[PDB]
């Protein structure tokens, strides 16, 4: 459910339409009692303004904190503090297992709200430790994970998702599995591995019905953006376009649906202006990516690939119009992209052929073998050197 | 009170004879009447009153005023407060489906209803309404809303109860799933539905729904044509009596099984008199034109039938999906014959042979390279299609590639223990 | 070093809408 | 044995669905299927009685 908060963060990250989301972002810490925490979440947003608060500036677009946001925070910590103490007292009276862990979570929330991040993490470990069912242990990891995802600090997210996945078969906490599927996909977007996200998301929709987690419909929409970015058309074709998920929702999909339709129609002018549209509505609406530069390279390389894959020759004009990006730009990107060999092409600009060496040929299979092969020799030498003396 | 006399009767006639203007003043008397006052005697008058209201609604000639009148069906149902209220509902549902009172007002009235149903009345009445809601949402193509509702019901009870009416919700859910192109969730649902069906206990309308769904899953998805068709024949005969739009679909579907099987003989026989002539519309000719196009091996004939016939083809979601699957397969079969020499066949010579147009062939080939549904490459710079010939061994590179990747994993393990030396 | 693609993001979206008309 | 049978039977339905886990919808269906079959086999005073 708190997945909305991540959508607020994301849109300002690329500096375009930031203005409205900045305000909406600010409102969430009042409720929570998160004043201090906000500065930390602000960090994730980076490459745009997020600095102004009641305790800071009021000059830039990002929204001022209320006098009320501050006061609510004072209330919340007092109240949290009161709950923690109260919860322990009740624990002495009755069962040890359930009651005590609930108490430690109160302590972690209290430290997490004032801003003592280190303090919150030692407390959170305590929670995990205490003897209760595995099912109950999972419930406690999901809150910290969401919080972790917000800051986009990598370490926190790794730990939680990884243990959470183990427990499912062993406990038999299949019921928890539903929240978890969505949670695995969040992790998967969060590292610079959009590849994983594309396979992960598609699975997530079919196995999900409901058990205390964000709507079904929201995921499907999100599935399309990951699916396209990572996957090439034959994989994409089977999975989403023939598959159930995208069709059932129908509405609220047009940016993404326009992409799939255009790609089917195979008129590349139409696909490229929809690339841009799905980049602005969907892709920038995610905070996710520990280096944004990787996200941009993958969307351009994918679209490029489709155009080049279909044709061994194109005239330069058809290719250049289809992209809609500059001579300077096309060239500038192309030099980086070719090295990888996902494109594997070259531009005969003076006769006007866009030739493709073919990423399905002998030239390709060689490029990979050699590239891996040479580096392996250097490695045998480093191992060999240690062993003799 | 009124059940087929006085105020309600007068309204029936007024829609048919005069104008919609005339009906409005009358309808106000009927809405007022329905609220807590009802015919409480189960000696004819009562079943006639809900029924007469169902006939005014699904008369139709639909307009906003009539929608408002539909919202009242629910207090009329609540007032009855008996066991007999459930039978009345079952009967009522068909009139609505054939001819809407209005699409937007009905979906909303049903969502409200379910809450009432779970509480005061029997699960027999609950099961019946859900089947209307689900059918309603499906045509609207809010495929998700229909499935979400149906699934909510199933989840609440299945602990020891199945009923014929409960199966019907599940039949309609399978139909929605077929249209998305997903067989698993539908197959699971089919089972529960056929089992209560085996021993007849149902009016003709339920029987036809059970027959029609079993048929869609068996025809395209599972791919046994003999199995699909057989159920369809029953479904038509059942459908024809109570229904109008439903019956239309089932007859086209009969033709559809046999088109994929690629026999002309069966298609032609089915087109002709069983009861077929009345429901047979423009779409019998769409289905018939596509069969000839598959048979003949002309792709061009096919594209044309889709374009012209399209509105009807599109409306039932199930039909569209089926027609689409049929289109991708036809296109692939026909290409293989022309391309087959390899090398540099010109896009134009193949185009003529294949039975396609110049503009269409270029586009079809373009899609296909990416999909690798013929393993060639299309050259737009020269205006030729080249097909990839067999090359010399890839095998040599691949064995090297595999060996080097395994050694890289090993190297990572090899270094760690080595640290001990230095 | 740092990828020129990032700087390219803002510039590439806008270019697309104009370019298609400008050049064939 | 009947309770063991309900859990197992539930798991089998979920696979059909394309799931990897049971839902409520499967779990409740399983209960029904094991018990009615038992009651059908065991009883034989029920022919038009109770």
């Amino acid at each position: 459910m708190p997945l909305e908060n991540l959508e607020e963060e994301g849109l300002p990250k690329n500096p375009d339409l930031r203005i409205a989301q900045l305000r909406f972002l600010l409102s969430l810490p009042e409720h929570r009692g998160d004043t201090a925490v906000r500065e930390e979440l602000m960090a994730a947003v980076r490459e745009n303004n997020m600095a102004p608060y009641y305790e800071a500036l009021c000059k830039s677009l990002d929204w001022q904190m209320d006098m009320d946001l501050l006061s609510k925070m004072k209330k919340a910590n007092e109240e949290e503090l009161k709950r923690l103490d109260e919860e322990l007292e009740d624990a002495e009276k009755n069962l040890g297992e359930s009651e005590i862990r609930d108490a430690m979570m109160a302590k972690a929330e209290y430290l997490c709200q004032i801003g003592d991040k280190e303090g919150a993490l030692t407390a959170f470990r305590k929670t995990y430790d205490k003897t209760v069912a595995l099912g109950h242990r999972l419930d406690i990891v999901f809150y910290l994970l969401r919080i972790g995802l917000f800051y986009m600090d990598n370490d926190l997210i790794t730990r939680n998702t990884e243990k959470a996945k183990s427990l499912i078969e062993e406990g038999g906490d299949w019921d928890r599995r539903n929240r978890l599927k969505v949670y695995q996909g969040l992790y998967c977007v969060a590292i610079r591995d959009f590849k994983q996200a594309a396979e992960l998301f598609l699975d997530t929709v079919s196995t999900f019905t409901s058990y205390e987690l964000m709507d079904y419909k929201t995921f499907v929409t999100y599935t399309v953006y990951v699916s396209m970015i990572a996957l090439e058309r034959p994989d994409l074709r089977e999975k989403v376009i023939k598959g159930a998920e995208i069709l059932e929702v129908l509405h609220s999909l047009p940016a993404v649906r326009q992409y799939l339709f255009s790609l089917y129609e195979c008129r590349y002018s139409v696909f490229f202006q929809s690339l841009a549209v799905v980049e602005q509505e969907m892709k920038k609406d995610w905070l996710f990516a520990p280096h944004y530069r990787y996200y941009v390279r993958e969307m351009r390389i994918h679209a490029y690939s489709q155009l080049l894959e279909s044709y061994r020759s194109l005239t330069l004009g058809y290719m250049a119009e289809a992209f809609g990006v500059g001579v300077e730009f096309i060239d500038q990107e192309l030099s980086r992209f070719i090295a990888a060999g996902r494109l594997h092409c070259k531009i005969d600009k003076v006769n006007e052929i866009v030739e493709t060496n073919r990423p399905d040929s002998k030239n390709w299979q060689y490029q990979e073998t050699i590239k891996k092969g040479d580096l392996l020799l250097n490695r045998v030498q480093k191992l060999s050197r240690v062993i003799n003396m | 009170m009124a059940a087929a006399a006085v105020v309600e009767f007068q309204r029936a006639q007024s829609l048919l004879s005069t104008d919609r203007e005339a009906s409005i003043d009358i309808l106000h008397s009927i809405v007022k009447r329905d609220i807590q006052e009802n015919d409480e005697e189960a000696v004819q008058v009562k079943e006639q009153s809900i029924l007469e209201l169902g006939s005014l609604l699904a008369k139709t000639g639909q307009a906003a005023e009539l929608g408002g009148l539909l919202k009242y069906v629910r207090p009329f149902l609540n007032s009855i407060s008996k066991a007999k209220a459930a039978r009345l509902v079952r009967s009522l549902l068909d009139l609505f489906l054939d001819m809407e009172a209005a699409t937007g007002q009905e979906v909303e009235l049903c969502l409200e209803c379910i809450e009432w149903a779970k509480s005061e009345k029997r699960t027999f009445l609950r099961q019946a309404l859900e089947a209307r809601l689900v059918s309603l949402y499906f045509d609207t193509k809010r495929y998700q809303e229909a499935l979400h509702l149906g699934s909510q019901l199933l989840r609440e009870l299945k602990k020891m109860d199945d009923k014929a009416l409960l199966v019907e919700v599940q039949l309609l859910e399978s139909k929605t799933y077929h249209a998305l192109s997903n067989l698993p969730k539908a197959r699971a649902a089919l089972t529960s539905a056929r089992t209560t069906a085996n021993a007849i206990y149902c009016p003709p309308k339920l029987q036809a729904t059970l027959d029609m769904q079993s048929g869609i899953i068996h025809a395209a998805e599972e791919k046994d044509w003999k199995t699909a068709y057989s159920y369809f024949y029953e479904a038509f005969e059942g459908y024809d009596s109570i229904d109008s739009p439903k019956a239309i679909t089932s007859l086209k579907y009969m033709l559809l099984c046999k088109i994929m099987l690629n026999t002309p003989e069966d298609v032609q026989a089915l087109v002709s008199g069983k009861l077929a002539l009345r429901y047979a519309g423009r779409q019998t000719e769409a289905l018939k034109c596509v069969a000839q196009a598959s048979k003949n091996r002309s792709l061009a004939d096919f594209e044309k039938a889709l374009t012209d016939y399209r509105a009807e083809l599109r409306d039932d979601p199930i039909i569209s999906t089926h027609l689409a699957k049929l289109y991708d397969n036809l296109l692939e079969q026909n290409l293989i014959r022309v391309i087959e020499p390899f090398s540099r066949v010109q896009i134009e010579h193949i185009s003529s042979l294949i039975k396609l147009s110049k503009a269409d062939v270029e586009r079809k080939l373009s899609q296909m390279i990416l999909d690798k549904k013929f393993h060639g490459i299309l050259d737009q710079g020269e205006g030729v299609l080249i097909i990839f010939d067999e090359p010399p061994v890839d095998k040599t590179y691949e064995a090297a590639l595999e060996t080097i990747q395994n050694m890289s994993k090993v190297v990572d393990s090899l270094y760690n223990k080595a640290k001990k030396l230095t | 070093n740092v990828e020129d693609d990032f700087s390219n993001q803002l510039r590439a979206e806008l270019e697309k809408h104009g370019y298609k008309m400008e050049t064939s | 044995a009947e309770v063991k049978g309900v859990c197992t039977e539930a798991g089998m339905y979920a696979l059909r669905e394309r799931r990897v886990h049971v839902t409520q919808e499967d779990f409740e269906m399983a209960v029904a299927k094991v018990m009615q079959k038992d009651s059908e086999k065991n009883m034989s005073i029920k022919k038009l009685w109770k």
